């Protein structure tokens, strides 16, 4: 049950429950399995706030363990193309799609808590079928993968070649060692 | 050039009789001259001196001293002032235009809205920019005119009053002192009629008094002082990090002040937070004053630059700006040598020493009684 | 001297006629000496005498006896008020301060914001800081000014008033006591209107009138008492552990005044509740209070400790502090004695014995008529 | 269903949820399985407190048998983020992940009933697949073990020896000998 939190103003008391309150302030909240549903409502908040004041800057926590990789490019699409800077930083865990995104965030906005932890694999699918189709579906797997690490390459400026071996398998990286990595600018201990 | 300039600055006489007023008194002055009728023939130039001193601006031709003064009110300001440099160059440039001889045919030198968060220095830079100029500082605290009544007063007097002290206090004032500074400080609590009254003056620069004398604003610097959205400033947010209020402090800004009236506005400036670096400079500026206090009393103070740090790092907060270091000065440099000055060593003479001791970083003190 | 403390004193007068003034009245000083012109030669030490009395401002060199009133004023205010020792502190620490000449260039002594629970000696360290020095007490009870109107009358008169006197309330009052202690008890209750009043009032000093007077606060001790969020701490937090409340009425304290009031500020001291060991302080000034009383009618009382005990079990709350012990004394002490003096064994004097017996758990008087 | 209350106010009457009263009152309910979403609502709570009173002195009901220790990592992150002191109580059990929290309160502010029982063990995972795959999340799990024990034993103040033995297996300690080892102050019988 989402508590509802009294906010005051001047023309009056405005009852809001908590995750409106927040984002009134800028504050979206990445939870959960990456999903259409649950990115919708993310893309949606990003051009309320972007109107409200284009100007200032967007924080989108994130706490996910991964999900679907469509799903989230509606999120990283909306973010490099509004105006405002959208921040980022991982509470608790970020994986595919969700450290993505972490690293997505404008340069110098992007951090990390001292005891999170983030991970990094190459997209998980499959298919059943014809051999025919098979191959037309394993070689889009391949143009995400390739396109997924462009654009980490891009953000993290870290090689593609470094990144391709190192997405491959699964990848554990703390805190600390995705600032040396490039995800995060730094550890988020204070403004 | 007599009919052209005295229509331009003198305002209180009809045209044939205010031209008459500056010939007769141009040969009069050259008549005068220690010298036997050197300059016989009066060319031009020299009218433009009795105009001036008729009308109480500065002439044309700035002298070296003059020219020095604003050549070295760029960093002067800034020995007083520190950071909000933008701020000083809007008024170094509105004063050097007019000087120059570009500006405004009607519209005053320069109309400026100084706002931001606390203890910035706001007014101080006004305040110092009148001493630097050599101008009197006219002040007028707008608390003092939040109702519709008192702003009456400004213009003119009410109807009712029978006192012979007729006329307004700004009118007055005014025409008193044409050349210099018009503080308005905390404008945003004045009733909204008085941006009727600024209205008309930044847009035709004279204000006409209910007895009906004419004020010039052409020489007068206007700058008002305000802190509209000063709250969005100190207020954080609900996150994890801080943002910037200072946009959202701008449209509380634009609610009070209609278009039209910061349209008008030559500038409007927003004065940034002040920064670490700033604070020690601010520090120094404290510590200065407190010598003065203390020379009239034949007291010196030394103060370590390591004990100057440690008080930056006590009393700086961002969002209060530089009025907690006043208060940390007072705690740790007046307290101690009050109880000194009245009952102890500190009589006369001073020879203080003040240091940081870093095993208990506490500053530790040393008077001599000389 | 003359011109330099003539001009930062002396603000009413232009500085040719106001420096010759302290120039003129020093010399008629120098020739009336006691027996025949003892110090025919001026100094500056004599300058700075009359400018104290043009001015009515403390003088400089504070004599021996106004040091020994210093140096014991946290004494006798502790004598009074138990407890807030924090509070003397900042009070007698800022009028050293400026005592000693180390005070604020053109800001008051002292801005203080004394904000605590109920009968916490807010008010009464004020008040009896006035009689320790001496000085006149403007207190001003703010509940009054809680409309736009009358807050007028606080620079001004109402709208419309055709007769001669133009003067206010806090204006008028500055200027015949420039050297007093000015209260403003309850300021949270009035209009917001009267904080835009006092900014001026701490950051400059000064305070102009309707008329245009200014009015000199550099000398005047302003203390603000407030009850905000009393509600809070009267209350209690849902919760196993119980919430100290004391933060929650500052947050209230930042609503209710704009961060421009509170930059200005010297301290907000937060005034502590009571604790048990100090109400015996108070029963013991409740009861020398009632000695006082009883002297003018020629009766002595004699209590005895464990009585006083026992008072302060019976009336120590926390939350309603030290009002609750006058009415315990006033019930238990002050009922008895009043049926006595107005019928038989009190009229002449005669001593009076109070003891509280263990089995009865309840006082003894024993009234001895004399 | 959740009961209402309502406050009495000078300006009027206000209706809210039993829990979101206390929340006025800063006190923040940590019940049940610890997740990343219930985790969000208990960091959005801690968020909006330090808004409203940044100084005041937070509480934490802990009533949780203990969850995802990364999600719970999210709140611990928090707790020494924010200014102020986020003490915490246990009520009824505390287990891994949920003693995390109880110790990771303030000094001289977490509290335990005389009842309320805490456990503490390593942390459980498990994953299956190739064997380059399990040696990768076997050392994570390995490196937030370590983790776990440096943490703990800053707040408990005991070595990581101490921590190390007594974590590899379930370890329960009542209240009383809970203080003893340093996971909270003291009790709140008599206060
Ligand atoms: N930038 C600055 N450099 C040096 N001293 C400063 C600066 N800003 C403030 N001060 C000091 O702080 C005081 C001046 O504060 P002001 O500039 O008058 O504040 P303000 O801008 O009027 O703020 P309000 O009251 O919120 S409108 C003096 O004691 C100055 O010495
Ligand atoms: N700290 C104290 N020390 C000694 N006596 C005290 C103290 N506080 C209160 N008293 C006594 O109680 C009387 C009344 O206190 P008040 O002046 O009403 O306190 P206050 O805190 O100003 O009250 P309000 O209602 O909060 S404005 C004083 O005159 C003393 O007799
Ligand atoms: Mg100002
Ligand atoms: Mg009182």
């Amino acid at each position: 049950l989402v508590p509802m939190v009294i906010e005051q103003t001047s023309r009056g008391e405005r009852s809001f429950d908590i995750y409106s309150r927040l984002l009134k302030e800028r504050v979206i909240f990445l939870t959960g399995q990456v999903e259409d549903h649950m990115a919708n409502l993310i893309v949606a908040q990003m051009l309320f706030l972007e109107a409200e004041n284009p100007e200032k800057d967007i924080y989108l926590y994130i706490n996910s363990p991964g999900g679907v990789i469509t799903a989230g490019m509606s999120i990283y699409d909306t973010m490099q193309f509004i105006k405002p800077d959208v921040s980022t930083i991982c509470m608790g865990q970020a994986a595919s799609m969700g450290a993505f995104l972490l690293t997505a965030g404008a340069k110098g906005k992007r951090f990390c808590l001292p005891n999170s932890r983030v991970m990094i694999h190459q997209p998980l699918g499959g298919y059943q079928g014809q051999a025919t189709d098979i191959e037309i579906h394993a070689r889009e797997i391949l143009k995400v993968k390739g396109r997924m690490n462009e654009l980490m390459a891009l953000h993290t400026g870290q090689s593609l070649e470094q990144i391709e071996r190192d997405t491959e398998r699964d990848r554990f990286l703390s805190a600390p060692e995705a600032v040396e990595y490039g995800l995060v600018d730094s550890i988020l201990t204070h403004r | 050039a007599a009919v052209e300039l005295a229509v331009k600055y003198i305002n209180d006489r009809h045209l044939p009789d205010k031209a008459i007023d500056v010939i007769d008194e141009a040969g009069a002055r050259a008549r005068l001259m220690p010298v036997s009728k050197r300059k016989k023939t009066v060319n031009v130039a020299d009218i433009e001196s009795v105009v001036a001193r008729i009308a109480r601006i500065p002439e044309k031709s700035v002298s070296q001293s003059d020219r020095d003064t604003l050549k070295n009110l760029g960093d002067r300001l800034k020995m007083l002032v520190f950071g909000q440099d933008k701020a000083i160059e809007a008024l170094t440039e509105a004063i050097k235009m007019a000087r120059a001889g570009l500006g405004h045919e009607h519209k005053p030198v320069g109309s400026f809205l100084f706002a931001g968060p606390t203890g910035v220095g706001k007014t101080e830079v006004t305040v110092q920019l009148s001493k630097a100029l050599g101008i009197e500082l006219l002040r007028f605290d707008m608390s003092e005119y939040m109702e519709r009544h008192t702003v009456s007063r400004l213009i003119g007097a009410p109807p009712g009053y029978v006192g012979f002290d007729q006329g307004g206090l700004l009118t007055d004032a005014v025409i008193k002192h044409p050349h210099a500074v018009l503080l308005l400080d905390e404008i945003e609590k004045a009733h909204p009629d008085v941006f009727n009254i600024l209205l008309q003056v930044m847009d035709n620069g004279t204000l006409t008094d209910n007895n009906g004398r004419k004020a010039d604003f052409r020489n007068v610097v206007l700058v008002m002082t305000t802190n509209a959205g000063v709250r969005e400033t100190e207020r954080k947010s609900i996150g994890l990090i801080h943002q910037d209020n200072s946009t959202d402090a701008m449209e509380e800004i634009k609610k009070i002040f209609t278009p039209e009236f910061r349209n008008r506005l030559d500038n409007i400036i927003w004065f940034d937070h002040l920064s670490t670096d700033v604070i020690h400079q601010v520090v120094d500026k404290f510590i200065v004053e407190l010598q003065v206090q203390l020379d009239q009393k034949g007291v010196s103070l030394e103060v370590s630059q390591e004990a100057r740090n440690w008080l930056a790092e006590k009393g700086y907060d961002r969002a209060m700006g530089a009025r907690p270091m006043a208060r940390v000065i007072q705690d740790n440099l007046k307290k101690p040598l009050a109880n000194e000055l009245l009952f102890g060593s500190l009589v006369d003479g001073g020879q203080v020493t003040v240091a940081l001791d870093k095993e208990k970083n506490e500053l530790t003190y040393g008077f001599q009684s000389a």
